């Protein structure tokens, strides 16, 4: 079916082709690499609006009809979740190897002994990185906080964030600390929460421990805090997975009214369900209830006699976050309550942010949780939005900080290192396989060439310069200058990029050249 | 086919000319009608007998539909310039696009990076500052009735406030906090103490 | 009014045959690159707009959507390859357009397609009887039911830490899927429980299953330690007196109303004691610890119970006895009970162990191996467990030939040798089959980067003299033997092959004028 | 440095045009018989 | 790197007590000019609506001061900017000689435009007004009434200064986003 | 970044004569060498 308008792609042409598609989406984020870049107008399909130079952001927006260009989204989607920050490093050094491997096809090398080629190429290039590389916590442990500090500076100083760069930068250090493990290593994006609203300044913006809900306390009477009530178990807190109401059977569900008798006493019986089901809670010993459905006018009538502040439409995902953060049991049933099944919590109150009308709802804990939840502040939707991914970058940072104390100089020392290392190994290696690995050493050239560019700078004669310094003189990083400063040696600066985020950058880019290459035929059906 | 659904990018060659030349065909709407002696411009529907005629500036940006995306760039940077003050906004678009217009041979016949010209522009626009302070005049002659006046407007302002127990005392603090400033007048040069 | 063809006329003659070679020169220059595992994958992009990449030669065939009445043929056979067999999904298309192509320049000569069939038929009839013969199938000649399988597991283990005891090794593999049914074959029933200490060379295959010594409280060497036949029994909670966890809060105020409650589970339990003795079950195997109450009283009756079994090894229990999981102890019946020919402890390891031996009714084995440490025994289990699953699929399939181009280049070469005793136009003929065969060797070396200019002569020189089980090594470029380096294929794949693909390319040029509808 | 220095490198690989067309218009292998010219004369000098 | 940073000081560093907490009280500060308004309250409600309730107070006082401070104009205060910017431009590096220099040609267009819609001569008044401020004489602006450069504090033109630092700020906000555009993303249709 | 932007294009003239003499080269690499291919003239 659907022959018309089929598409059909052989070997002496698509390979051709397929390179020409992958230079087209990459001289698009070239512009936009570094902190010089270009900060681009993005509007999602939902009406969010914000303008950022992420290229995560920017390539996920991009829709097009380029089979090769498709590669780089879905290899971006998984590396959005891993680090998210090194789309546009992958993408522009994966171009690299796709101009090397274009270079090595009119050879007469074919396809497969390049994806082999650039393999044993990464595999090298792994290795001599890691005899150059760094030590942060075996080394000095007070610069470990200055490191953290100022690596989210780098990604913050493009941003309005600038000015107030030294909360947030703490507010990135603690968030990611608090979801992990110091020998497990393990961060998830999930565990973090992140969000933001329009009111405020930037400056105002806590950091809370727990999660947030978007609650007003429900009827305004009710008391906007909670305390621990002389010195109990933390702060009790009810989660039913049942709305409240009176029961029904699921057999009938048809109740039948014969005059005002049965009317008055089926009016007086679902009142008698509600002071039943209150009474569970005050057995437990639950200052709040939080339930997954509205609850009725009478409702928030017993509950305010009692001092017992309502919560209502919660979703199924965030009551899960409620019991691992609070401590607290997942209770099916109303009578199966109890004080062990209650989330225990630091403190509950309702803090007024700003003029905004919102007046949401903050549930602390003393001890490491499990989630945690960044609010951000702004005076405008676009500026909370902006501040709100830029601390996101943050986190994704100091992520692959802490998963490897091992870190190496970046500002593109790191690129050229990598390059003169096995450009020298390369002709200690002999066979076609020579070839593929000095193509290698030339396309790590591409990224601190196309850094030069958009510093203002020769590429050719910067990159030519830093590698008479790292060889005549003596090994070391020294990068091109990305942010402005008076000389050389972005080491003296304390520049640092982690070892394990470099490394998944270069895997995967290597990964999705291979995949590329692996690719010779292209077929597109039509429409029906 | 990039993006879709209306969304599109432009050239490298035809964005800079989009950017530029197309946003100085939009400052070309304001720039002739700049000054109290400046001309006028008309307004015209599909209907046509519903047009009008008028200099405002901002009524004449803001009703004329604009194709180009970098104009709607234009159009955010008059609503940052009718927040602060409601008027001037004739006067950033022409001045911004007489920038712009000098950036075309700031990048042909110069070969300059674009983002050390707006360094080029932080340091010019630093020194432009500075020199509108050394030329700057008041009307605050008569200081000696002005620090007068400025007590008793401050006492006006803490009318149906709790502050209005004792008018003398509170109005002198709040007037000697700025005057005896010297310099920038903003909150972060005054700590609140509440005890 | 009502029309069948939709008013699309087609053109007949010697012309509608070219068209159908050039239909099957397509589908075969997109599945091409897709053979072997090295090979290049296919993009394909439906009209629902959903993108996938695989290099199935299912997959892709039916995600083409092609209109070409007769390259759905190759289509169709192809999931007959995926379906009866599994494997050479890609190489029957490939063969049959190559044997396509071959004959391309018969119907330019005028060669009719009556001799052109019957000229490949018996080169396949010939082939079939040259393939029993290249495919060796051994079993009491030189051999055994496990030597056999043993050294092509051994030269794949070779090149380890094992390789010097890997004589006693290998035996245990091969003697691990022959201790379960041959019909149905799984890698997970394999699974090896490590016993720390002890020599690597020590270690001892068991066919039934094994479990770690849980008793921690005295009471012990009371119970009989043999059985003749024991009635397993397995359960999975709520077995013993005092509950280990999950328990209840009771406030008595009175000496009796405790002691109640006691004797009250002492009953529930007495009961259920009973039900075990009534039941005639000798083995008790649970999840969950055994009291003293329960042990006491099966010492008694002679009945063997053991507790805190890993929920790993209580899975090979049930398969092993051949009965069935109960979920409480109340419910316990006699069917779910099964008898092993030999039980008893081994003190392997320095440490006691309670395993069954010998059952003839067990599906599924356990090994035991030894060694210094336990992240050794670890990597002995994982170069044991690629071993068994290469022997897996041998046993399943006993009829293998040698791959890598040996076995397809000696069919192509005894043909052209028969072709030289055949007289009339079926000399031409039989060559073209034989040379048709070549593709599957080229587009192998092809796609993994070898020149096939160079490997095709350099293979055919040393395949034409002396020994005749010369391969092609698939990660070196080089000649030599794959009979020597046990790189094996199965016989069914290339018979079923030989028969699918010289079959449907004899269909398409049978006819000489076709005409198609469409709609 | 500079410049120039990338130059030399494009430069060395445009000397590398005419022992490579002589492997092709003799039948060899062009991207092999090309490398084995490098393997050879690092050991020796001037002698293949 | 030690010995290299911005320090402060102060003369005297002394500890107070008001409220039966011990506070700090610093004395001395260089060149320091700022006030500290402690706000004595009998409960929270007292000190949360008196703050909010100051600086609004402050508000009103600070607008006085920003507000009615005017500048010459007329042409004058757009020419003596140029005079700093091309001072600006005569020390700078190498690369950023012509994009100072070009910020100095926008703000001399500024009075052009305002004498071309008056219908005289701009090319005549504006490199007059320019080589007539470049030496001496600064407060010196142009007159469209009588179409000459006459003194602006003679003729009382002036214009706001919150109005010059506006356009200014905005022209630089409106020129950082531009001028880094190496391509334009069109915006989605709402 | 933002660069020369040469208006006219003199190089682009070079370039096509360029490409001109190296189509002259490509006929010639056939003939190198007392192997290579013969040229009709």
């Amino acid at each position: 079916k659907d022959q018309g308008n089929k598409k059909r792609q052989h070997g002496l042409e698509a390979k051709k082709s397929h390179i020409l598609a992958a230079r087209s989406v990459a001289s698009i984020i070239k512009t936009s690499l570094g902190p010089r870049g270009l900060d681009k107008i993005l509007i999602s399909p939902d009406g969010e609006i914000t303008i950022t130079n992420d290229g995560a952001t920017i390539l996920s927006q991009m829709e097009l009809d380029n089979e090769i260009a498709k590669l780089l989204v879905q290899l971006s989607k998984s590396q959005d979740d891993e680090i998210g920050d090194g789309t546009t490093g992958v993408v522009v050094l994966a171009s690299a190897l796709l101009d090397q491997a274009l270079e090595l096809i009119q050879k007469g090398i074919h396809p497969i002994k390049i994806a082999n080629g650039f393999d044993e190429a990464a595999k090298l290039a792994i290795s001599k990185l890691e005899e150059t590389c760094d030590d942060i916590s075996a080394s000095n442990d007070e610069l470990f906080r200055d490191f953290l500090l100022r690596a989210a500076k780098t990604s913050l100083g493009s941003k309005i964030v600038s000015k107030d760069h030294d909360r947030f930068a703490e507010m990135a250090v603690e968030a990611v600390i608090n979801v992990m493990d110091k020998d497990r290593k393990d961060v998830d994006f999930d565990l973090i929460k992140m969000q933001g609203r329009v009111g405020g300044s930037i400056s105002d913006s806590k950091l809370i421990n727990g999660v947030i809900l978007d609650k007003d306390f429900s009827h305004p009477q009710m008391p906007k805090c909670v305390l621990p009530k002389e010195g109990s178990d933390g702060v009790k807190l009810a989660i039913l997975t049942c709305p409240f109401e009176p029961p029904k059977p699921k057999t009938k569900h048809k109740l039948d009214i014969s005059s005002v008798e049965e009317y008055q006493k089926l009016q007086t019986y679902e009142q008698d369900k509600f002071k039943e089901m209150i009474d569970d809670v005050k057995k437990a010993g639950a200052d709040v209830v939080i339930c997954q459905w509205g609850f009725d006018d009478e409702a928030n009538h017993l509950l305010l006699q009692n001092d017992l502040p309502a919560v209502r439409w919660v979703g199924g995902q965030e009551l899960e976050h409620i019991a691992i953060s609070t401590n607290g049991r997942i209770v099916p049933r109303f009578q199966d309550l109890s004080k062990d099944k209650l989330g225990t919590c630091s403190r509950i109150y309702e803090q007024e942010f700003g003029t905004t009308k919102d007046r949401m709802l903050i549930i602390e804990q003393s001890k490491e949780t499990k989630t945690v939840t960044c609010f951000v502040r702004g005076s405008n939707k676009m500026i909370v939005d902006e501040a709100e991914r830029a601390l996101h970058d943050s986190l994704c940072v100091v992520r692959n900080l802490v998963k490897d104390s091992r870190v190496v100089y970046g500002g593109g020392a790191a690129e050229v290192t990598m390059s003169l290392a096995v450009s020298e190994e390369a002709d200690k290696q002999r066979g076609i396989d020579q070839y593929a690995f000095r193509g290698f050493a030339q396309a790590l050239d591409t990224i601190p060439m196309t850094l030069a560019e958009n510093s203002g700078l020769d590429p050719i004669g910067t990159l030519s310069t830093l590698k008479s310094k790292q060889l005549k003189e003596k090994i070391s990083n020294i990068g091109v200058d990305c942010l402005g400063y008076g000389s050389n040696d972005m080491k003296e600066l304390f520049v640092v990029d982690p070892f394990i985020g470099k490394k998944q950058q270069i895997l995967l880019a290597t990964q999705l050249c291979r995949m590329i290459l692996k690719i010779d035929n292209v077929i597109i059906s039509g429409k029906d | 086919q990039i993006f879709g659904d209306q969304v599109t990018e432009e050239r490298a060659e035809n964005a800079r000319l989009s950017a530029f030349v197309g946003a100085i065909a939009v400052g070309d709407l304001v720039k002739s009608t700049l000054g109290p002696k400046g001309m006028d411009k008309l307004l015209q529907s599909a209907s046509s007998n519903t047009c009008m005629v008028t200099n405002d500036g901002a009524t004449i940006l803001k009703s004329i539909p604009l194709d180009n995306p970098a104009a709607k760039v234009l159009v955010n940077i008059s609503k940052v310039q009718d927040d602060e003050v409601g008027d001037g906004t004739t006067s950033v678009t022409v001045l911004s696009a007489e920038l712009l217009r000098e950036a075309e041979k700031l990048i042909d016949q110069s070969k300059i990076h674009p983002q050390t010209i707006i360094e080029g522009y932080r340091l010019a626009s630093a020194a432009a500052l500075d020199a509108l302070t050394k030329a700057a005049v008041d009307n605050s002659h008569d200081k000696t009735m002005f620090r007068e006046d400025l007590i008793h407007i401050a006492k006006t302002t803490l009318s149906s406030k709790i502050l209005s127990q004792d008018k003398d005392h509170f109005a002198e603090l709040a007037t000697n906090a700025i005057l005896r400033l010297k310099g920038s007048t903003n909150l972060e040069h005054i700590q609140i103490i509440k005890i | 009014i009502v029309v069948l063809k939709e008013g699309t006329d087609a053109s007949q003659g010697k012309g509608q045959i070219i068209s159908n070679i050039n239909a099957c020169v397509a589908v075969q220059e997109a599945l091409k690159p897709t053979l072997g595992p090295l090979g290049s994958d296919i993009l394909i992009v439906t009209s629902n707009q959903k993108t996938t990449i695989s290099n199935d030669g299912a997959t892709i065939l039916k995600l083409l959507d092609v209109v070409h009445p007769a390259a759905k043929t190759l289509v169709d056979i192809s999931r007959a390859q995926d379906a009866e067999v599994g494997d050479g999904t890609t190489s029957v298309t490939i063969l049959a357009g190559e044997l396509m192509k071959e004959a391309k320049p018969f119907l330019e000569e005028g060669i009719s397609s009556h001799l052109i069939m019957k000229g490949y038929r018996k080169a396949v009839s010939l082939a079939v009887e040259k393939i029993n013969e290249l495919a060796v199938d051994i079993t009491s000649e030189k051999s055994s039911g496990r030597e056999l399988l043993e050294r092509c597991a051994r030269t794949a283990m070779s090149s380890k830490l094992i390789h010097n005891n890997a004589d006693f090794f290998v035996k245990m593999c091969v003697d691990a899927v022959l201790s379960l049914d041959r019909n149905d074959l799984d890698d997970k029933l394999i699974g090896i429980k490590k016993i720390p200490g002890g020599a690597m060379e020590e270690s001892l295959f068991i066919n039934g299953v094994a479990f770690k010594k849980t008793f921690s409280y005295a009471g012990f060497e009371q119970q009989p330690k043999k059985f003749n036949n024991p009635k397993i029994l397995s359960l999975n909670v709520e077995l013993e007196l005092k509950a280990e966890k999950d328990n209840a809060e009771v406030r008595v105020e009175h000496v009796e109303d405790y002691q109640a409650i006691v004797d009250a589970e002492w009953q529930l339990i007495f009961e259920k004691l009973r039900q075990v003795e009534e039941t005639g079950a000798n083995i008790v195997l649970s999840k969950l610890p055994i009291g003293d109450l329960a042990t006491q009283f099966f010492a008694d009756r002679n009945i063997f119970c053991a507790g805190r079994v890993s929920a790993d090894d209580m899975n090979r229990v049930i398969q092993a006895v051949g009965g069935s999981i109960q979920s409480t102890t109340s419910d316990i019946k006699p069917e779910h009970l099964g008898t092993c020919a030999l039980f008893e402890e081994m003190q392997i390891g320095s440490e006691r162990y309670n395993l069954f031996q010998g059952c003839p009714q067990a599906k599924t084995c356990t090994l035991l191996l030894r060694g210094g440490a336990e992240q050794v025994i670890a990597e002995v289990e994982r170069s044991l467990h690629d071993a068994i699953m290469i022997v897996k699929r041998a046993l399943q399939n006993k009829l293998i030939v040698a791959g890598g181009g040996a076995t397809e280049m000696e069919v192509s070469k005894c043909l052209r040798d028969y072709s030289k005793t055949i007289a009339g136009k079926q000399q031409m003929i039989i060559n073209a089959f034989a040379k048709a065969l070549e593709v599957i060797p080229r587009q192998l070396c092809e796609n993994a980067g070898f020149d096939a200019i160079e490997i095709l002569n350099k293979l055919r020189l040393a395949h034409s003299k002396g020994e005749k089980w010369y391969g092609v090594v698939f990660e070196t470029e080089n000649i030599g033997d794959n009979f020597a380096k046990f790189v094996w294929e199965p016989a069914l794949v290339k018979i079923n092959a030989l028969n699918s693909a010289t079959e449907a390319t004899n269909l398409i040029l049978s006819v000489d004028e076709t005409i198609t509808n469409k709609g | 440095e500079g410049v120039q220095a990338f130059i030399w490198q494009e430069f060395a690989s445009a000397l590398e045009v005419i022992p490579t067309t002589l492997a092709e218009n003799a039948g060899l292998n062009s991207i092999k018989v090309v490398t084995e010219l490098r393997s050879k004369h690092e050991n020796g000098e001037l002698n293949d | 790197e030690p010995s290299k940073c911005k320090l402060g000081e102060c003369d005297v560093i002394e500890e107070i007590m008001l409220g039966e907490q011990p506070f700090l009280k610093f004395s001395g500060c260089k060149a320091g000019e700022a006030c500290t308004i402690v706000l004595r309250g009998a409960t929270d409600q007292t000190l949360d609506e008196a703050e909010r309730s100051l600086h609004d107070a402050l508000s009103v006082l600070s607008q006085t001061t920003k507000e009615t401070r005017t500048v010459l104009g007329g042409g004058c205060a757009e020419m003596v900017m140029s005079k700093a910017v091309d001072t600006e431009a005569q020390n700078i590096d190498g690369k950023k000689s012509l994009a100072v220099e070009a910020f100095a040609r926008a703000l001399r267009q500024l009075p052009t435009i305002l004498a071309d819609n008056a219908g005289f001569d701009s090319s005549e008044l504006v490199s007059k007004l320019r080589s007539s401020i470049y030496n001496g004489i600064s407060t010196s602006g142009l007159d469209l009434n009588n179409g000459t450069i006459a003194d602006m504090r003679q003729l009382g033109i002036v214009e706001s200064y919150k109005l010059k630092r506006a356009v200014v700020s905005s022209a630089s906000e409106a020129a950082e986003v531009l001028l880094r555009v190496d391509n334009i993303i069109r915006a989605r249709p709402r | 970044n933002a660069t020369f932007k040469n208006k006219e294009k003199p190089q682009e003239v070079r370039k096509a004569n360029i490409i001109a003499a190296r189509s002259v080269a490509d006929a010639i690499r056939t003939s190198l060498g007392p192997k290579g291919m013969d040229k009709m003239i």
